[PDB]
């Protein structure tokens, strides 16, 4: 029916981001208190994220689990 | 009977076959089918593939690491990849909600217990709680 | 005891364990014991040779 | 001590380039100089790279743009690669004959490193006299722009 | 703290696809791993950020 | 008549509870209120 | 030694009967998806208008419901299930309501799915379930629900 | 029976203890929790 | 005047036996490199699923372990050593476990390396060590370990 008609859509899409820079990239602590020995732990990175508009890829194909959500137990 | 399915029951047999290195096919819910494999060489770890078709000169499978969960294996159905049948041309799949009528003209719901056929291609279906066979027309596919 | 603590769950902070019923019984036995002295009573039924 | 560490990426016609500012603070009595070099073995940095193989590179060994600590993941058109097929010596990579004209890509971890590109708030001073036989001069920490 | 203030998010690492043209150094227009973009991706990892 | 006693618990165990997402719909709704104190400027004093 | 069967609160689908009840002034209860459960009413007297209350309980001598004027939408009624407030109640929030397909274990160790045709209760407040094709009434623990 | 006494120390001396580095591995793990109070906004009051 | 030999907690390498024990429901203890030592279990009843607990001690009347559902990974089992929780215990954290090559001083003032074949304990809780080629059992202080 719409061979030569125009069509317009208002659409909802998942939010997505890519890492365009890594900023304050590494922060460190020699944690020693209440440890057998000195341990090195990497504290949180800060990321400068960028939206995906020019090129769009579908949501990744995650492997599902067969555990039913909100499952009764007795 | 039909030889189109041979599901594995025990996870122990699944692990035994994985040790032998044979590929597996693992179904999903409203989602693409998966192939699973054990990596060769020194380091042993699971690998997965989103592709399904047989390997050929024009088609090669892609394998990557993934932390596969035993829950998926134990819960979801599993088959040997080489011996899997793509489709059995029947209206209703196995383990599907269906509706029928009992011997006393009483309507009742059930799931398909077995899928059968004669030599002429006519398909007969057996429901849970019903030993007798049912025609394709006599059944009704219940809407979710 | 839990009813009077309605909305409060006694749980280890570093692991998901709640304290079991046995601890409550152990405490309750000492609660009834403390009361039995605090008012000079014998509260549970018991046979006495006096 | 180190602060503000930045992996600033510039994408240009020559290619991608990693350059950023990191601000450091030293101990006392240490007099750093321009273009001094530091390396932090503890901290590892992820990088990704790709190379094209030919009949000549297979024997010489691939010269890597970065250094190597350990390899995370290797791949090619035929899929992943196992430890039985590749080896690394003196920061160059060897492959067997199966990949004569294939491509190879790597996700790699390398040690963090820095050079002193400027010395900033360069000298701070104290005539420490309390609880000393005599006046003493002590150089307080420099700040470095790495 | 991070698990508290964060949001559930899928983290998938990036790596150059083998399909890159060895001579021009630019990617194939369409392939399963990367849809024209010159960078492929690994399987996702569930993460709070 | 009988004494009122607490008795036993009745809540069953639940595992893998998923979050609730507000459903998009063009239909109308009603915004559930809260009746409480309001803050305002002293506009008369502002004139002053 | 039991209590007679308890009727479930029938949802109303036809808009015409909803409007007729409203014109009669009978109270309606609307299960809004986003912002909970509300009551809907037609104003008495000549100045006709729809009113809403969130005083979400049966009217009582000690608990009188307060009604606020609101411009209730037709689409809201259509898309949201609505119940008569005379019926919908806390009395029986049964886990497996009537006409629900549930999975039950038969004596032959074969799981079957049947639709609950009748539900009743006993002295202890248990939920006895009647399944088509069987006379014995099952219990809450034995049964199971299959979703999607 | 016997009285409980402290006795002697048993810890040996250790010299040149090296730091522990978290090992990189593709394998899965489980994130050790802490169960405690959570802070949230009063979104209803935000609407108000 | 001693106590009989004490068995070491044999690590399990074959995945097949691990899975078989798990299917039998016997508890497993997994030494994760990054985040310590955890217990792994299969849920009882029909709803089969793996569970984890960090209630890292032998079960006791006064100390009952709490189990959380978790999606344990095959790779985790393979790469990490796993032990039966019936065996792995604080009873004997011996400095030189069985089959370990250790350096011992012989009477001729010549240091030799031998593999510990048997270990036992005495009244004082000492660790008597048996080395191949010798009958006399050595003590903790005399021996030494060579690494890499
Ligand atoms: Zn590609």
């Amino acid at each position: 029916k719409y061979e030569n008609h125009t069509v317009t859509l208002k659409i909802l899409m998942t939010l997505r981001y890519v890492v365009s820079d890594i900023l304050k990239e590494s922060r460190y602590q020699y944690t020693k208190f209440n440890q057998p020995k000195s341990k090195f732990e990497n504290l949180p990175q800060k990321l400068l994220l960028k939206r995906e508009d020019v090129i769009v890829l579908q949501d990744p194909y995650k492997v599902n689990d067969g555990i039913e959500e909100d499952l009764e137990i007795q | 009977p039909i030889q189109d399915a041979k599901p594995i029951d025990d996870i122990v047999d699944i692990m035994t076959y994985l040790k032998n290195g044979k590929v597996l096919r693992v179904k999903q819910d409203n989602q693409g089918d998966i192939l699973v494999r054990m990596s060769p060489g020194k380091h042993k770890f699971t690998e997965v593939s989103r592709d399904l078709d047989k390997e050929s000169f024009y088609y090669k499978r892609h394998w990557v690491l993934y932390n596969v969960s035993v829950n998926s294996l134990i819960t979801f159905d599993v088959y040997l990849d080489e011996e899997y049948s793509e489709t059995t041309k029947v209206k209703y799949p196995k383990d599907t909600i269906v509706e029928y009528t009992r011997e006393d003209q009483e309507k009742d719901v059930a799931m398909i217990k077995e899928i059968l056929t004669d030599n002429n291609g006519n398909y007969f279906y057996a429901l849970i709680g019903e030993t007798m066979l049912f025609d394709e027309n006599k059944l009704n596919k219940v809407k979710d | 005891v839990k009813a009077y603590m309605f909305g409060i769950v006694v749980q280890n902070p570093d692991t998901g364990q709640p304290m079991g019923d046995e601890f409550y019984n152990h405490i309750l036995e000492r609660a009834v014991g403390k009361a039995e002295r605090a008012l000079d009573i014998s509260i549970l039924p018991d046979t006495q040779h006096e | 001590a180190i602060q503000s560490q930045e992996k600033g990426t510039n994408q240009l016609d020559i290619g991608i380039l990693d350059t950023g500012t990191a601000i450091g603070t030293t101990q006392l009595e240490k007099r750093i100089s321009y273009r001094d070099r530091f390396t932090v073995p503890e901290v590892l940095m992820p990088q990704q790279m790709i190379y094209f193989v030919n009949k000549d590179r297979i024997k010489k060994g691939i010269p890597l743009y970065y250094d190597v600590k350990e390899i995370t993941y290797i791949a090619t058109q035929d899929g992943t690669v196992y430890e039985e097929d590749y080896e690394i010596k003196n920061n160059r990579l060897y492959l067997n004959e199966k990949y004569e004209n294939h491509t190879v890509t790597l996700k790699i971890l390398m040690t963090l490193r820095y050079v002193v590109s400027d010395i900033l708030k360069e000298s701070r001073y104290q005539y420490t006299k309390f609880n000393q036989p005599k006046s003493k001069f002590e150089n307080l920490p420099q700040k470095l722009l790495l | 703290f991070i698990n508290d203030r964060g949001i559930k998010v899928l983290w998938e690492e990036a790596y150059f696809c083998p399909c890159l043209n060895p001579d021009t150094g630019h990617p194939r227009v369409d392939c399963p791993r990367c849809h024209g973009k010159g960078i492929a991706y690994l399987p996702p990892k569930e993460t709070i950020m | 008549e009988k004494p009122y006693m607490i008795g036993a618990n009745s809540n069953p165990n639940v595992i893998n509870k998923s979050t609730t997402y507000t459903t998009t719909t063009q239909a109308d709704e009603q915004d559930k209120p809260k009746y409480t104190t309001r803050l305002e400027f002293d506009t008369i004093d502002m004139i002053r």
